[PDB]
């Protein structure tokens, strides 16, 4: 019987390609509030 | 004397290292070696030719703004005055006027480089 | 006994600089999924020595068109002034205690620019000239902002003495009340030291080597040594300014340990930043400083003048 | 003994020179891609102390990586001449070695050794990045064999 | 890219100048187990693009 | 593959990805370097009959160019206008 | 897990026959990993593998300190690997010559040789053909 | 056999370097998309024209 | 089908405008880029320890040339000159004549390794597997002349590398 | 082709040849460091440009 390089019986598993940049981090309100809170503690 | 000794030592050591660098290695001088570098081809014209300055206006402004910091540096000492009403007004007056000139130069396109 | 103290300053600086080059190569290597120097000595520990010896037995070249005196003067001045930036640094005691130590550093930093200007001009070469004029532009970009930032911070310290910054930060790091200034300061020191993403006077991918394209062997090494000595010095300056270490007079070595760790970590971030970003275009550097930092630095200078007065927290003059 | 001292001093300078080889950022054609692969993470030439630098003034080695044409020949000689000494040349690939597959071309220099002296010849079209790395290590061992101060002593 | 030269070398014996595609088809057939390796390479590459 | 748990968490957190599932260094998932021998198929011309080369000779079917005009009604274009492309349903906007 | 890491590091000193052998490999090969010995060739090279290392680092050779009368304690190069182990080391095969020995021929070199360039026993090219035109030889006696 | 694989052509809007950078990056993802189809659709048979 | 790489309209609600304000002032997208190079610092690097470790190759690798023999020790080459005819670089030079016995054998067989493009057409063209490209790629020399191989050098290469060469042909000849 | 086993003429059309010819057009009004970016965006390899 012929034996040459072929893909598996049901094909290969799924391959990702779409862009994926996960969304991370806090909101603008939260980050500004932390910074202003740090300033006020420092001033005091 | 401490400071002058420190300055003399710093630059002496630097000079000594240059002297070693020039007198210790084997030299082989010829015309092609010491010719000016320009990526393998001979330079077109002299490197002393005029080089246009596109930020000429910002450079002149730097002069006027650099003198402001000389006027603002004494502020930590000025905060020790009893007459705090006057200093705070005049301290803020100077900075605001410095900000006004920046706003004027910005809006009039002085910060953009010429073409 | 003072000359011995001077030598216990210069010699470690040069050795610290030499092994900073190894650390930079390794850190960039691992951040780039490679190893970096690991053959010359164990873990590449002897790589700096090989580079130093190699460079000083390499033939130095005086270009045929160069101005000989300024060509030789410029590298001497670069290293000489680099070592002079360390003499007022309190670690925790300075070699030279100066009333206006902060101002002394501004003067010496401004004078160190001319080592770029005169080396580039004296070379009499077009890539060296372009690199030199980028130094003019880059100095025009940052110094005005850089001195005003120091002024805002010193309005809380109360003097230009560097050792007073230690006393000011006995209860707390100044980075809390002045983190907006710390950010703009940190970026300024990158431009001040000609470091990526502001590595424009040498600008390798655009100007081949910029202001020092014609320098070889020992003279080249001096510029390299000066450049890396200023990386460390300006990160030490940042640690003193914003991350003050507590000083116990009877155990000063504890200060020097904690102080050294902070300065090392700040120095690592320069390598970390170099591995992470592309390069500014040198006109974009000017507009960064003049249109973003300067408007905010001017506003914050007003704020830090008023704030001690309105909160009744003016620092002592002494 | 002077003989012992100069023998040791050669070891010192030879070790420094072979341990800190800085090739000129210089590549001509296909073979420059394999040179880029030698700098890449798998081989990481930098781990040997081999650092690319653009300026000829700050370079120790010229790797001639690709075809040298007649139009490019003066430029290659110019940047070689502008290297401070000691300087070495590595000829990489068939084109630089002896003209290769454009050997009979009217516009091609039949080997870069017509223009510069060559220390190591690396065969291949292109040599694998590992073949080039073998060539660089062969240059290091050549430098390790230099007897400059021993020969000076016996002059 | 180094991993992709390995695919070149495994079908042609040369990392770069394969001379593999010729008028009439290709020079040699895929070696056994090569498509499995290409699939392993492909399954992770999109993550590398994201890092870029 | 040998990184400790803490370093795995640190570098996973720093990159925002799960790096361990898509490691860029290859391990045991790749093919063996010794493979069983192939037995490759033969092409369609491997026949013992009904296989005269003159009936499958591509080169000898190539003809010299057809002369349309030699220097010895509705207008036309070289081909119909190209149909307009459609937006991807996969992801029209990156 | 940090202590476990340090114990692996300490086990490498013992795995290399003490600190002297550990320093020997660290300075010769700039690596101190301990692998499974696969075999040794007649020139003294030692071949190791570790299949938990990523592909490329899972096999390696520790070159002999002496080969063919040449001191190779510090001077080693890839051309010291004999052909039988060359195939295994470059992953052209899975089987070492210990398990799958090569086919023996009378004409195959019994003693492998490394790169001889730059030595008195380097290769020197020459034409392998004989003279093509024979020149007439005048008579050895006078007659004129 | 390019008429047998599905892929999208990236298109820029501003005609500058940044849009061409994005086009090339997205083209790499489409190449991975095509490669995935080539592995699954690879047919058997010979590899050069059976015409000696 | 096509897709747009850069055709976005950004949100103008207060939350989205403040999220961009925080990004501009707090350099959030620049910090995100530091995290990615930090994550590589703690990855195991891809460097191998050459020359103690070697890059993987396959049986098809095209390296240094060699002239092979039959098991009896007779040369395989019959001076047919097919390798010389196909050589894209004209790197092979051959002369031949009847040996002292009646055999058809070469008297000259040169390969200019600085003309060769290591393409492998010669071993494809050879009808008797006489000329092969072997697995050796570590034969850089100090002189140009050392790369102009005559018949003695190539026969020595075959005698030197036959053990590996025969095994590589054994792995690949059913693909040929 | 002229009917024989050796091509009569083979003109190679390299995309980078046209693209590089347009470098002067694309660089109008830009600075030195932008020309570095513009060269890269064209994706030039001089093997095909020069042949
Ligand atoms: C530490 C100091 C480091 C700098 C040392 C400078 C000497 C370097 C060695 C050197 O000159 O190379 C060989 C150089 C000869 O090389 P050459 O190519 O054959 O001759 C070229 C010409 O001499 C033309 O050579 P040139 O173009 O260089 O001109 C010489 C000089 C021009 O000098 C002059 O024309 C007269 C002297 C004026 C300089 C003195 C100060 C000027 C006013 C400032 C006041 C300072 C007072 C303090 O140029 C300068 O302006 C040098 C000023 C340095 C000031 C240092 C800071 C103080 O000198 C000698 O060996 C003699
Ligand atoms: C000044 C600073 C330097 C002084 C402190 C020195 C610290 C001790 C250094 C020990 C490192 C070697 C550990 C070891 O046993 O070798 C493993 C190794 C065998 O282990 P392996 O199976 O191949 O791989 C180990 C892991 O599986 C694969 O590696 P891994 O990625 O899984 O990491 C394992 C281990 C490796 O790390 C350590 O063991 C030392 C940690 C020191 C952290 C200092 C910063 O780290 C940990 O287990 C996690 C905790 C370590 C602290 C992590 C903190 C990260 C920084 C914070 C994130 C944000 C950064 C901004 O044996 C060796 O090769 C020994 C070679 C000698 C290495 C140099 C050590 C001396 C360093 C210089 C000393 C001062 C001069
Ligand atoms: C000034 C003080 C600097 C002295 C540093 C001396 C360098 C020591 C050294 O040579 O490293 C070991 C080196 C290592 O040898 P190596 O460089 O040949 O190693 C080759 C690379 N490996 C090992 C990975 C295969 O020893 C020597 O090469 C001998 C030279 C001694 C230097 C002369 C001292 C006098
Ligand atoms: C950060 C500071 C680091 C500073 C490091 C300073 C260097 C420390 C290492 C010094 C090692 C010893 C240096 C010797 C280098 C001499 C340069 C050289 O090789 O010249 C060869 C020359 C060769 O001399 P030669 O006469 O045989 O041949 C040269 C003449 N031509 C060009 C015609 C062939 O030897 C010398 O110059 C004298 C050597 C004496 C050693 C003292
Ligand atoms: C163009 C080529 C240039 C090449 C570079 C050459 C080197 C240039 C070096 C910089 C030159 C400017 C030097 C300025 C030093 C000023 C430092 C300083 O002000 O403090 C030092 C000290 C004053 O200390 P202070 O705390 O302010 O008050 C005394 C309280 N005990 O005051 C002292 O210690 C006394 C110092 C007096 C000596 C001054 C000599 C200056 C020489 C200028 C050159
Ligand atoms: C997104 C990342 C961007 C990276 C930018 C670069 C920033 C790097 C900053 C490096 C410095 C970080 C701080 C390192 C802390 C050093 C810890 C130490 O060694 O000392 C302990 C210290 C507390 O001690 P101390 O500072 O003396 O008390 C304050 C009173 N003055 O500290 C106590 O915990
Ligand atoms: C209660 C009253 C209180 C009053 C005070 C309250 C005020 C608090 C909030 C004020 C704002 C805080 C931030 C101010 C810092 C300066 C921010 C800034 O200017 O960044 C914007 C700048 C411009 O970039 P761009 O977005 O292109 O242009 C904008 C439109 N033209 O973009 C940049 O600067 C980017 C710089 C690029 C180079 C960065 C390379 C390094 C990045 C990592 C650094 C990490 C920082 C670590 C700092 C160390 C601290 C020692
Ligand atoms: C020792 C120091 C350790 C430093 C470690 C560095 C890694 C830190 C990872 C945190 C990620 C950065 O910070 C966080 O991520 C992204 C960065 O743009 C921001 O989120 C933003 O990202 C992108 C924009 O580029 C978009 O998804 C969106 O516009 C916005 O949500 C978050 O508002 C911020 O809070
Ligand atoms: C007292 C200290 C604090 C006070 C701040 C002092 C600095 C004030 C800065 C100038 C403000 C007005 O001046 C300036 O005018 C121009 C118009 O050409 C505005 O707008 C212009 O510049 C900005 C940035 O270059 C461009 O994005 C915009 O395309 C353009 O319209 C600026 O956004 C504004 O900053
Ligand atoms: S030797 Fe081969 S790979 Fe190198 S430049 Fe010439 S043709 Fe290209
Ligand atoms: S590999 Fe190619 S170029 Fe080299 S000798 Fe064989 S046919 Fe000629
Ligand atoms: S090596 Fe092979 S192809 Fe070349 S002449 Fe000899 S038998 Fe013919």
């Amino acid at each position: 019987k012929v034996k040459q390089d072929m893909p598996p019986v049901g094909g290969y598993g799924p391959i990702d390609y779409k862009r994926n940049l996960p969304r991370r981090g806090l909101s603008g309100y939260s980050m500004f509030a932390v910074g202003i809170g740090a300033l006020l503690f420092g001033y005091w | 004397m401490n400071l002058m000794l420190a300055l003399l030592t710093n630059f002496t050591l630097a000079t000594l290292l240059v002297i070693i660098a020039f007198w210790l290695p084997q030299l082989n001088v010829y015309s092609e070696k010491t010719s000016p570098y320009e990526c393998g081809f001979d330079p077109m014209g002299s490197a002393r030719l005029p080089f246009s300055m596109k930020f000429f206006l910002v450079a002149i402004t730097f002069l006027l703004f650099d003198l402001e910091i000389a006027l603002l540096l004494p502020l930590p000492w000025a905060s020790q005055t009893a007459n705090l009403n006057t200093m705070l007004t005049m301290a803020l007056f100077l900075i605001i006027l410095l900000a006004v000139s920046l706003a004027y130069e910005w809006t009039q396109k002085g910060l953009e480089w010429t073409e | 006994m003072f000359m011995i103290n001077i030598l216990m300053l210069i010699i470690p600086i040069l050795l610290a600089v030499a092994f900073l080059t190894l650390v930079e190569r390794k850190v960039l290597g691992y951040m780039q999924l490679r190893k970096g120097p690991n053959v010359v000595g164990p873990y590449g520990l002897l790589q700096p020595i090989a580079d130093a010896i190699k460079l000083f037995i390499k033939e130095p070249l005086r270009p045929a068109t160069s101005s000989a005196s300024m060509f030789i003067l410029a590298p001497i001045m670069a290293l000489g002034l680099a070592l002079t930036m360390w003499i007022p640094l309190p670690m925790p005691y300075p070699l030279i205690n100066m009333n206006l130590g902060v101002l002394f550093m501004l003067a010496m930093s401004s004078l160190a620019v001319y080592s770029i200007l005169w080396s580039g001009w004296a070379s009499n070469s077009k890539y060296a000239l372009i690199g030199a004029l980028r130094a003019v532009a880059q100095t025009i970009s940052y110094e005005v902002t850089l001195a005003i930032i120091l002024l805002s911070v010193l309005l809380m310290s109360g003097s230009f003495t560097l050792s007073t910054l230690i006393t000011t930060q006995e209860q707390m790091w100044l980075i809390l009340p002045a983190w907006p200034l710390a950010m703009m300061w940190f970026i300024s020191t990158l431009a001040e030291t000609n470091r990526a993403p502001f590595d424009l006077t040498e600008g390798e991918s655009e100007l081949v080597s910029g202001f020092n394209v014609e320098y070889a062997a020992g003279p080249f090494a001096l510029f390299f040594m000066a450049e890396y000595a200023n990386i460390i010095m300006m990160n030490i300056f940042t640690a003193i300014l914003f991350l003050g270490t507590s000083h116990n007079p009877h155990m000063p070595e504890l200060y020097t340990i904690n102080f050294t760790i902070k300065s090392l970590l700040l120095t690592m971030s320069f390598l970390w930043i170099r591995a992470s970003y592309p390069r500014f275009r040198y006109d974009q550097l000017m507009h960064l400083l003049w249109k973003n930092f300067l408007p905010l630095t001017l506003a914050l200078c007003m704020w830090h003048v008023s704030l001690p007065i309105l909160t009744s927290g003016i620092p002592p003059q002494t | 003994r002077g003989e012992y001292v100069v023998a040791k001093l050669d070891d010192l300078i030879n070790w420094a020179r072979r341990s800190s080889l800085w090739p000129m950022t210089f590549g001509l054609a296909c073979c420059a891609v394999e040179m880029m692969h030698m700098a890449a993470p798998r081989y990481d030439m930098d781990r040997f102390g081999v650092v690319f630098r653009a300026s000829p003034r700050q370079s120790d080695v010229m790797i001639v990586a690709g075809t040298l044409t007649n139009k490019m020949a003066p430029a290659l000689r110019k940047v070689y001449d502008q290297m401070p000494e000691p300087r070495y040349v590595v000829s990489m690939g068939s084109c630089a070695n002896g003209g290769g597959y454009y050997h009979y071309s009217y516009s091609v220099v039949r080997g870069c050794d017509r223009i510069v002296p060559v220390d190591i010849y690396v065969p291949g079209c292109p040599p694998t990045a590992e073949a080039l790395l073998y060539g660089i290590l062969q240059l290091q061992k050549k430098i390790k064999r230099e007897k400059r101060l021993r020969i000076w002593y016996r002059r | 890219r180094e991993k992709m030269f390995e695919f070149y070398e495994r079908v042609s014996g040369a990392r770069m100048h394969a001379a593999y595609v010729r008028p009439g088809g290709v020079h040699q057939d895929l070696p056994l187990g090569l498509m499995d390796d290409i699939y392993e390479f492909s399954k992770n590459f999109s993550l590398r693009i994201d890092e870029l | 593959a040998s990184a400790t748990r803490f370093i795995q968490w640190l570098r996973n957190w720093a990159s925002g990805r799960d790096l361990q599932a898509k490691l860029q260094l290859r391990y045991q998932e790749i093919s063996k370097r010794t493979q069983p021998p192939p037995k490759l198929p033969v092409g369609p011309s491997h026949k013992l009959s009904n296989n005269y080369y003159c009936t499958r000779d591509g080169r000898r079917e190539a003809m010299p160019p057809s002369i349309v005009m030699s220097s010895q009604k509705k207008a036309v274009s070289p081909a119909p206008p190209i149909k307009r492309w459609e937006l991807s349903q996969d992801e029209p906007y990156l | 897990e940090l202590l476990q890491v340090l114990k692996r590091g300490l086990q490498q000193v013992s795995g290399h026959g003490g600190l002297r052998g550990y320093l020997r490999v660290l300075f010769r090969a700039n690596d101190v990993r301990v692998g499974t010995l696969v075999g040794e060739d007649k020139y003294g090279n030692k071949y190791y593998e570790d299949n938990k290392q990523f592909f490329g680092r899972h096999r390696w050779v520790i070159y002999t300190t002496e080969m063919n009368g040449k001191n190779t304690f510090w001077d080693v190069d890839g051309s010291m690997v004999p052909p039988e182990w060359h195939r295994w080391l470059h992953c052209m095969t899975d089987d070492p010559p210990t398990v799958k020995p090569p086919t023996a021929r009378k004409f195959i070199w019994t003693n492998h040789k490394f790169n001889l360039s730059g030595t008195p026993q380097q290769y020197v090219p020459y034409s392998t053909t004989r003279k093509k035109i024979q020149e007439w030889v005048p008579p050895s006696t006078p007659y004129k | 056999v390019y008429d047998q694989v599905e892929f999208d052509v990236p298109i820029g809007s501003r005609g500058d370097c940044y849009d061409r950078y994005l086009c090339r990056v997205e083209e790499m993802r489409q190449s991975i998309r095509i490669i995935s189809q080539c592995l699954n659709k690879m047919p058997p048979g010979e590899i050069k024209v059976d015409d000696a | 089908t096509y897709k747009y790489v850069n055709l976005r309209e950004p949100s103008m609600d207060m939350k989205s405008v403040t999220d961009r304000a925080a990004q501009t002032l707090l350099w959030t997208e620049l910090i995100r880029g530091l995290g990615m190079t930090l994550s590589y610092l703690f990855r195991e690097p891809a460097t191998i320890n050459y020359p103690f470790e070697k890059g993987p190759l396959s049986p098809r690798f095209r390296g240094e040339h060699a002239l092979r023999r039959y098991p009896s020790g007779e040369e395989r080459c019959i001076a047919c000159k097919l390798c010389e005819a196909v050589c894209p670089a004209q790197a092979i030079t051959i002369e031949a004549e009847p040996r002292a016995d009646g055999s058809r054998r070469t008297t000259r067989y040169d390969i200019d390794m600085t003309k060769c493009i290591y393409c492998g057409f010669c071993q494809e063209a050879c009808p008797v597997d006489a000329i092969v490209e072997g697995p050796n790629f570590e034969f850089s020399t100090e002189t140009h002349e050392e790369l102009l191989y005559n018949k003695e050098k190539l026969l020595n290469n075959g005698d030197k590398w036959e053990a590996e060469i025969a095994a590589n042909i054994q792995a690949d000849y059913l693909y040929r | 082709s002229d009917g024989s086993s050796r091509p009569y003429r083979c003109k190679i059309k390299a995309p980078g040849f046209a693209h590089l010819a347009g470098l002067d057009k694309m660089s109008k009004g830009h600075m030195l460091a932008d020309v570095v970016a513009i060269i890269g965006t064209q994706d030039i390899v001089f093997g095909e440009v020069d042949r």
